[PDB]
C-alpha cells in the first residue's frame, strides 16, 4: 500500500514561505522538475537549508532523489558496501537535517520523493528507525520510465487484491 | 553457510557524545586501528580494509591495512561543532560473501555518536559460531571505547516494526547494557556476561534470533520489558 502522492501547483503560519528561491550549484534534473515544478535549478532556501521544492498551499517542503539504485544490491535490499559513505551523506544525513529544520510540526511536513523503488524501500525503513516523524517518503516516479511502468501495475494489482477481498467481506 | 535470502541485521554501539567529542584526530585514529586489529582474527574477510569510493574500482585504490598512513585521510573535521566521521569497508562487494562496512560517527549528539557495521547479516554468512564471534566484537569495543553507553545486535525487521517499545531502543539478540544486571530477572535461556565495573552483555539465546518463530521472539521481548521496568532501556532520540 505505497504512499499516495499529491499533485503540485505552479509558483511565480507556514514559515518556509519566509524563504525564497536560489540557484543551486540530466535525468536527475528532469525528475526534480517533475516533482517540484521549480524552474531551471532554482530551489527553496529557508532556515539556512536547501530544499528541492516547496508546496506552499500544503505547507510542505519537497525533495527529489533519482539515480541511486546502482548504489544498492537490488534483491538483498542493502547498499553496496563501498557505497555506504554516499548513502549516509546524500540520503540519510541530509534527511535528518531536514526533519530537524522544521519547527511547527503540525503544519510543516517534509516529503522525500524517490524515482526508484529499492531506494525508497531502504530510505523509508531507515527513516522510521531514526525517529523522523515529520518526514514521509514516497515512491513517486515521473512517467516514461521502467519504474512508472511497475508503478502503474502495482497500484493495479492492489485494486485487484482489493476487488476480491472486499466483495467477499464487510470491509 | 551462504544462502540466497538472508536476514538484514543492525549492529550498533552508542557512546557518550560529550566525552567522545573532545577526542582529537589522533586519539580517534588509534581507536579505529585497534578495532580493526580485534576484527582481524575473527575471519579472513575482516583482515583487509579499503576506502570508500565513487565507483567500485575507485573504492579499491587504497588499502588502509596495507598502507596505514592513509587511515588519517578518512577522518573528517567540521568547523562548526567539530564532528569526526569515518567510513571504511572490508573489500567484499557481495554481502553473501561477507561484504561489510564500518561507519564511525561522533558529532556530539546522543543519536549521532555511534559505531556500526552495515548489514551484520553479511557476517552471519561467514560466522560458523555467530555467538562467540559477535561477543568478541562487543568486548573489543568495550575494551577500546570506555565511553560506550549501549550496544545492539538485532534483526532489522524486528527492531523497526516488531519491537516492544517503539519510543525506545532495544537490547536485540546481543546487546550491551551499562549496568550490573541480575540473572534472576531474565528468561532462562538469557545469559549475562558482566564486565568489571562497565556493565552487562545480554545474550538472548546462542542461536541467531528469528522473527518468524515464537521461541526467539518472546525471549527478547521479556528482556526488553525487564529493562524498561528497571529504567535502563534508553529512548531512541537520546
Amino acid at each position: 500500500l505505497p504512499r499516495m502522492g499529491p499533485r503540485l501547483p505552479f509558483e511565480l503560519e507556514c514559515p518556509p514561505s519566509r524563504g525564497e528561491m536560489a540557484i543551486a550549484n540530466d535525468l536527475s534534473a528532469r525528475y526534480q522538475q517533475w516533482v517540484t515544478n521549480f524552474p531551471f535549478p532554482h530551489e527553496w532556501f529557508w532556515s539556512g537549508t536547501w530544499w528541492d521544492g516547496f508546496d506552499e498551499p500544503r505547507c510542505t517542503l519537497l525533495e527529489a532523489k533519482a539515480n541511486y539504485a546502482f548504489l544498492f544490491v537490488p534483491l538483498l535490499g542493502v547498499p553496496r558496501p563501498w557505497a555506504r559513505a554516499k548513502v549516509k551523506s546524500d540520503l540519510l544525513q541530509k534527511a535528518e537535517v531536514h526533519s530537524d529544520k522544521a519547527r511547527p510540526t503540525p503544519p510543516v511536513f517534509v516529503e522525500w520523493h524517490f524515482l526508484q523503488r529499492i531506494v525508497y524501500e531502504y530510505c523509508a525503513a531507515e527513516y522510521l528507525r531514526m525517529g523522523l516523524a515529520n518526514l514521509k517518503a514516497f515512491w513517486n516516479p515521473m512517467p516514461g520510465t521502467d519504474e512508472h511502468d511497475d508503478y502503474q501495475e502495482t497500484r493495479a494489482k492492489e485494486q485487484e487484491e482489493m476487488k476480491r477481498f472486499c466483495e467477499e467481506n464487510p470491509g | 553457510t551462504d544462502a540466497k535470502a538472508f536476514r538484514r541485521y543492525i549492529f550498533e554501539l552508542y557512546f557518550d557524545p560529550a566525552r567522545l567529542l573532545e577526542l582529537d584526530d589522533d586519539q580517534h585514529l588509534q581507536r579505529i586501528e585497534r578495532f580493526l586489529d580485534a576484527l582481524a582474527p575473527l575471519h579472513p574477510v575482516l583482515e583487509n580494509w579499503y576506502l570508500c569510493g565513487d565507483s567500485l574500482r575507485d573504492a579499491l585504490s587504497h588499502n588502509v591495512t596495507e598502507h596505514r598512513q592513509d587511515l588519517a585521510k578518512a577522518l573528517s573535521r567540521d568547523r562548526r561543532t567539530r564532528a569526526v566521521e569515518l567510513v571504511l569497508w572490508n573489500g567484499e562487494e557481495d554481502p553473501l560473501k561477507g561484504g561489510l562496512s564500518l561507519d564511525y560517527e561522533a558529532s556530539g549528539r546522543a543519536v549521532s555518536s555511534r559505531l556500526q557495521l552495515e548489514d551484520a547479516g553479511s557476517l552471519l554468512q561467514v560466522f560458523d559460531a555467530p555467538a562467540s564471534s559477535f561477543v568478541a566484537i562487543f568486548l573489543a569495543v568495550l575494551e577500546i571505547w570506555p565511553e560506550t553507553t549501549w550496544g545492539m545486535l538485532a534483526p532489522h525487521a524486528y527492531f523497526v516494526h516488531q519491537r516492544t517499545f517503539p519510543d525506545r531502543r532495544s537490547i536485540g539478540w546481543i546487546g550491551f547494557c551499562p549496568h550490573p544486571l541480575r540473572a534472576t530477572d531474565f528468561p532462562a535461556a538469557t545469559e549475562l556476561v558482566d564486565i568489571p565495573g562497565r556493565g552487562t552483555l545480554l545474550l538472548n539465546g546462542r542461536e541467531p534470533m528469528d522473527e518468524t518463530r515464537r521461541e526467539h521472539f518472546e525471549r527478547v521481548g521479556e528482556a526488553d520489558i525487564k529493562l524498561m521496568e528497571l529504567g535502563y532501556l534508553p529512548p531512541l532520540r537520546g
